[PDB]
C-alpha cells in the first residue's frame, strides 16, 4: 500500500 | 445527434464527462487526455463501470467524482511508473 | 476550469469541437473518435490549423466545418486505406 | 484524384 502516498487529497 | 455526449480531455473536475482507456503500458485504465500528467483509474472504480482488474473492454465514458494526487514512492508500484512521478488516481461513475 | 473545452468523439456534426490527432499508419491527421470510421482531416484544412502535411504537432483543437462521406476506389490511395474503405473526409477551422 | 470518390457530399 505505501508503493504511493498521497500528496493533495481531494480538493 | 449526441449534444451532450462532449468530453474533458485536461484540467479535469468533479462532474466532467471523460473517456476511460485502457492503458497498456501502465496495465491500468486511465483518463484519456491531451496533457501528460497520468489520471489513473482508482481500483474502487472499477466494478461500477462494468471493468475487470489485470476480451478487456478498451474503452468506457464516465464521470469524475474525485481526484487525488498522488507520488510514487517506490520504483516497483501499481502504476509502472518511475520513482518520484507525481500522478492523479480519480475515483469515476458511469455515464447515462 | 475549461468549461467550453469538450469534445465531440463520435456521429460528428458541423460545429463539434473535436480533437485533431496525427495517424501515423495513415500517414494523415484524422478526428479522435471511438467509432472504428474514419474521419481524415481534408487537406484543405491543414493550414487554418497551422499544420503541415506529409517536431510534428500530434494534435490541435478545430472546429467540424464540413464532413462528405467518401470510399477508397484504389488500393493505392491517399489515405493508406483498403480498397472499399468508406471513410469520411472532414473539413475543420481552428478553435478559440 | 480518382483514387476516391464521394458517395455522400455534405448534408
Ligand atoms: O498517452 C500519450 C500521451 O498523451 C499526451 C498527448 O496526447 C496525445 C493523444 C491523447 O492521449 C494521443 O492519442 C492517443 C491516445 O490514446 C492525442 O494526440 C495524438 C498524437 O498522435
Ligand atoms: O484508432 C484506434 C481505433 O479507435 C477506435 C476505438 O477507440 C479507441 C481509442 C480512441 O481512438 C484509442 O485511444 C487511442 C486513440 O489515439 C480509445 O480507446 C482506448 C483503447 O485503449
Amino acid at each position: 500500500d505505501s508503493d504511493i502516498v498521497t500528496l493533495e487529497p481531494p480538493k | 445527434s449526441r449534444h451532450s455526449e462532449k468530453i474533458a480531455i485536461r484540467d479535469f473536475q468533479v462532474g466532467d464527462l471523460v473517456l476511460i482507456i485502457l492503458d497498456e503500458r501502465h496495465d491500468n485504465y486511465v483518463l484519456f487526455t491531451v496533457s501528460p500528467t497520468l489520471y489513473f483509474l482508482h481500483s474502487e472504480s472499477l466494478p461500477a463501470l462494468d471493468l475487470k482488474p489485470g476480451s478487456r473492454r478498451p474503452w468506457v465514458l464516465g464521470k469524475v467524482m474525485e481526484k487525488e494526487y498522488c507520488q510514487a514512492k517506490k520504483a516497483q508500484n501499481r502504476f509502472k511508473v518511475p520513482l518520484g512521478t507525481k500522478f492523479y488516481r480519480v475515483k469515476a461513475v458511469s455515464w447515462n
